[PDB]
């Protein structure tokens, strides 16, 4: 009943603070999650750190917690990030329930096909995909537009790219291989990145996870950046556990039962609706 | 070692026509020219009838996919599926798969924690949620307006008995009210709703948005009352042992991703 699981910081589903030096305890509506940090580049020696965590899927795991009965030790993964396979390697969150170093991942996780293929997961409990970002006025179809699928057709060729090694990436390397080869020039090396590339005119768009890029427009300072449209490919985050899990069952039944009683719409106004 | 297939009519995820006079299916086209798909289906009216559209080209999928071969039938009460106490005993689609009449459920079936206890769904084939249809020019703020919150013989609603819009507000306790007045105004099926709201014998149908989206496309006489509530999907539905779950929800995972889902949209909503 006393569950390793392990999560991810991404804002605002799972966000890290630093823990109080002076109490060592975790306050107001975070939990407590360790990370694993190295204490030189010379040696494998390192050291975990105690912080604590909160979010829209923090909440989600406090009420799982609670509604099926366990308790946990939270940590963030530091070999990766969501989960990437490496020479047929799978690093990140889905690595570490691969290879049984947590019973479960729960954070941004997006449910895809291959993923599905080495771990279990729970029903959708955000709903999710791939979008696209531009400033308001940019006129793109989506994915299919041929200012992505035939850039070099365009004088001034379209700027675009999306932020390596997640599912996004992965489903443009199996679906245009034109515009990922193209694209590799543009990987940014995060959210915040490429938000700054868009905003200052370096970027002409930005493709990745829905429910993040819709979480980023309805803050954008001056509702500036927005969503095209639309949702390719509709999948949901999901909780990945491990194959043959005994604890899938009862947490897809808690989840279903969230969402019927309007859990989900509450945490969503709470960490996910924006003034855009 | 056929599949039985169990579906529903409920267009456009399932459009359900009678063959022609030699027993076969009219030979049909979308606009641009592609074949439209058909199977023979059997149902009440015992007998053969004509099933198409997104349920149906899914089913076509799944089956060369998983290489399986199969029947498909309308469900014999024409119900989506709720448990009742008479001992509690599933009616629809849910009793007939629960019970061996069929061995997977492919149609527009919602998701949800009842159901989910008995038996296993694929991860969704379409996301979607619930809205209100009324007839154009009937003002309603949504699932929050006084003429819904506050019932009277003056404004009639309802949904579809046995039916998870119907599980719906039984379950919720907040909804009392609500449930309380469809209870007496529901509907034998959507089609036969949907009818009522144009002819004003029905003042608003809370239904499925992908459902009344469509129909809104359709019939410019009827529109939907904004905002979606109770976001929902629909799965393929098959008993806990059922040896395809797996590979199911692999291929659904895999349409999704490469497009073959925004196809069928493109195909049978979206136009
Ligand atoms: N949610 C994604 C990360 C961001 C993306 O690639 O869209 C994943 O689980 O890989």
């Amino acid at each position: 009943n006393h569950l390793s699981i392990v999560t991810l910081e991404e804002a605002p589903f799972v966000i890290v603070e630093d823990i109080d030096p002076l109490t060592e305890t975790c306050v107001r509506n975070t939990v407590p999650c360790r990370k694993f940090v190295k204490i030189n580049n010379s040696t494998n020696e390192g050291m975990n750190v105690k912080k604590c965590c909160k979010g829209f899927c923090i909440d989600i795991l406090k009420k799982l917690s609670r509604t099926v009965k366990f308790t946990y030790d939270l940590y963030l993964v530091t070999n990766g990030k969501h989960g990437k396979k490496v020479n047929n390697v799978w690093n990140g969150m889905i690595g570490e329930v691969v290879y049984q170093r947590a019973v479960m991942a729960v954070g941004s996780l997006t449910i895809n096909e291959e993923r599905s293929e080495v771990v279990d997961f729970s029903v959708p409990f955000v709903e999710t995909g791939i979008s696209v970002m531009v400033s308001r006025g940019t006129q793109v179809t989506g994915l299919s537009d041929k200012k992505f699928q035939r850039p070099h057709d365009y004088s001034p060729p379209f700027r675009f790219g999306t932020v390596p090694n997640g599912s996004t990436e992965r489903n443009i390397r199996n679906n245009y291989p034109y515009m990922h080869q193209y694209m590799t020039r543009f990987n940014q090396r995060g959210v915040e990145d490429a938000l700054v590339s868009l905003k200052t005119g370096k970027l002409d768009a930005f493709i990745y996870d829905a429910a993040v890029l819709n979480y980023k427009a309805g803050r954008d300072e001056g509702c500036k950046l927005v969503t095209i449209g639309y949702i390719f490919a509709t999948t949901g985050y999901g909780i990945a556990l491990q194959k043959g899990s005994p604890w899938k069952r009862q947490i897809d039944l808690a989840l279903l039962q969230f969402v019927g009683d309007g859990e989900m719409e509450e945490l969503e106004t709470l960490w996910l609706t924006g003034i855009c | 070692t056929r599949l039985k297939i169990v579906t529903i009519h409920q267009e456009p995820f399932v459009y359900v026509k009678p063959t022609m006079s030699d027993g076969t299916c009219k030979e049909e086209f979308t606009v641009n020219g592609d074949p439209v798909k058909k199977v023979i289906c059997t149902g009440p009216n015992t007998v053969p009838q004509c099933c198409y559209g997104f349920c149906i080209d899914l089913l076509i999928k799944l089956a060369r996919t998983m290489n399986f071969t199969y029947e498909v039938h309308l469900v014999a009460d024409g119900k989506f599926g709720t448990q009742e106490r008479v001992k509690k005993e599933w009616n629809g689609m849910m009793g007939e798969l629960l019970s061996g009449q069929a061995d997977m459920i492919v149609a527009p079936l919602t998701i949800n924690n009842e159901r989910a206890q008995y038996i296993e769904f694929s991860k969704p084939f379409k996301y979607q949620g619930l809205t209100i249809l009324v007839k154009k020019g009937t003002r309603i703020t949504g699932i929050n307006d006084p003429r819904l919150r506050n019932p009277s013989d003056k404004f009639i609603y309802a949904t579809v008995k046995q039916s998870s819009v119907d599980i719906y507000f039984r379950r919720q306790v907040e909804l009392s009210t609500m449930y309380r007045h469809m209870e007496k105004h529901n509907y034998e099926s959507a089609a036969e709703a949907i009818q009522a709201v144009r002819d004003n014998k029905l003042h608003a149908f809370i239904w499925d948005s992908a459902v009344l989206e469509f129909e809104a496309s359709q019939k410019c006489d009827l529109v939907t009352t904004g905002e979606l509530f109770f976001r929902s999907g629909f799965g393929i539905g098959m008993r806990k042992d059922s040896p395809w779950k797996q590979n199911v929800s692999l291929s659904i995972l895999k349409s999704h991703e490469n497009g073959f889902m925004e196809d069928l949209d493109k195909t049978w909503v979206r136009y």
